């Protein structure tokens, strides 16, 4: 068969669905079993077969329209995505990545690469506003893919497409990333409301590769190096251990191998 | 990013030239890359095309196995290579580049519509 399906819709509201559907992944993400202070570590992309590194994730509207999305497993982010028979990748900024990439949706019809690259700054051009202007929420998440879908079909423009990619990854990526951040969706659901990310959240998305450096070079948790986030109240402040960020931190990138 | 185009001029029956396109700046080298022509009167060719990588290469069925489209992302410049030139080849060749995709279907490499930015056409002339 062919890679994981974890699948979920925007139909049924159920904000426990929702968190199930974040476990699915991060099931799917790692196995756990490596851990490092009960933080689990994502697969080590060296070794890695393809056949197992990559995990697509199917979204439904409420207009019923269907595309599916492909994460690395190694970083959890989205490599690319199909509706109908066509299949959009970012661009994959190595020779390595390039090759495994072939590997989805092999049977799609018109395979297109993006000239662009599917990390932030990057996206905050296209969508012409940025991570901190745009909503997220339940609400984008039926309109980001009723742009993804009609993509394909020319119907939507790339600003707005770029701007349906920053909502996208931000709600599942990010989300399976940080238990915080994970969360903080849930919110917007429960009470139905819809809104942009706080610094609590942006500086922890640019912290995320990061963290996972510091924590697992950290000396028995210890940070050797400090790391500023933000909170709502925009206010910075240093984080030196990995202790606060067990509620917070979901999944590592694997960075290195585990200590004695 | 704009594109400049090489080459082109009087060649004879049988002969050969090569058209290169240097890229100046933009997303050159993240693009895809793909050439087309036109004689007067007669209708607009899909010529050549070339992926970012650039591992896949169309070519009009015509040419086939005849030009070469080449690409240096080092240097910046996209090269079609015509060798063996039959009278119906004369025309002003086109450089065309999109920025949006590394790489197309072919169903959109073939079509001008596709591509987002062009060179200025090299003309291209062959004697008999």
């Amino acid at each position: 068969k062919q890679y994981p399906i974890i699948n979920f819709t925007t139909a049924g509201a159920t904000v426990q669905s929702y968190t199930n559907f974040i476990r699915a992944v991060r099931g799917r993400l790692t196995t756990g079993a490596d851990v490092r202070h009960e933080i689990p570590v994502l697969p080590n992309r060296v070794g890695l077969p393809i056949n197992q590194r990559f995990i697509l994730v199917e979204l439904s509207n409420h207009a019923e329209l269907s595309v599916t999305l492909a994460l690395d497993v190694t970083n959890a982010y989205v490599v690319g995505y199909r509706a109908g028979n066509s299949a959009y990748f970012f661009h994959p900024d190595n020779q390595e990545d390039a090759e495994a990439i072939t590997h989805l949706f092999t049977d799609v019809q018109n395979r297109y690469t993006f000239a662009f690259g599917g990390n932030y700054d990057r996206l905050e051009q296209l969508a012409g506003n940025l991570r901190e202007n745009i909503e997220l929420g339940n609400g984008p998440l039926e309109e980001a893919i009723s742009a993804l879908y009609y993509y394909s079909t020319g119907g939507t423009q790339l600003p707005t497409l770029a701007r349906s990619f920053i909502i996208c990854i931000q709600m599942i990526s990010e989300a399976a990333r940080f238990q915080y951040i994970e969360g903080e969706m849930r919110t917007r659901i429960r009470y139905n409301r819809r809104s942009a990310p706080d610094p609590s959240v942006i500086t922890l998305e640019n912290s995320w590769g990061r963290l996972s450096t510091a924590i697992q070079e950290s000396n028995q948790g210890a940070f050797a190096s400090p790391i500023q986030l933000q909170r709502r109240n925009g206010s910075k402040f240093s984080v030196y251990d990995v202790s606060i960020l067990i509620p917070i931190i979901a999944l590592m990138v694997y960075r290195c191998a585990p200590p004695p | 990013v704009q594109l400049v185009e090489t080459g082109g001029g009087t060649v004879q029956t049988g002969g050969s030239l090569r058209l290169s396109c240097s890229a100046s700046g933009g997303s050159f080298s993240r693009n895809a890359m793909g050439w087309f022509r036109q004689a007067p009167g007669k209708e607009r060719e899909f010529v050549a095309a070339i992926n970012w990588s650039a591992s896949s290469t169309y070519y009009r069925d015509s040419v086939k196995g005849r030009f070469t489209v080449s690409r240096d992302n080092a240097k910046n410049t996209v090269y079609l290579h015509l060798n063996s030139l039959k009278l119906e080849d004369t025309a002003a060749y086109y450089c065309a580049g999109s920025s949006v995709y590394a790489e197309m279907p072919y169903a959109d490499s073939v079509k001008a519509t596709s591509y987002n930015y062009w060179g200025q056409g090299t003309q291209v002339t062959v004697s008999s």
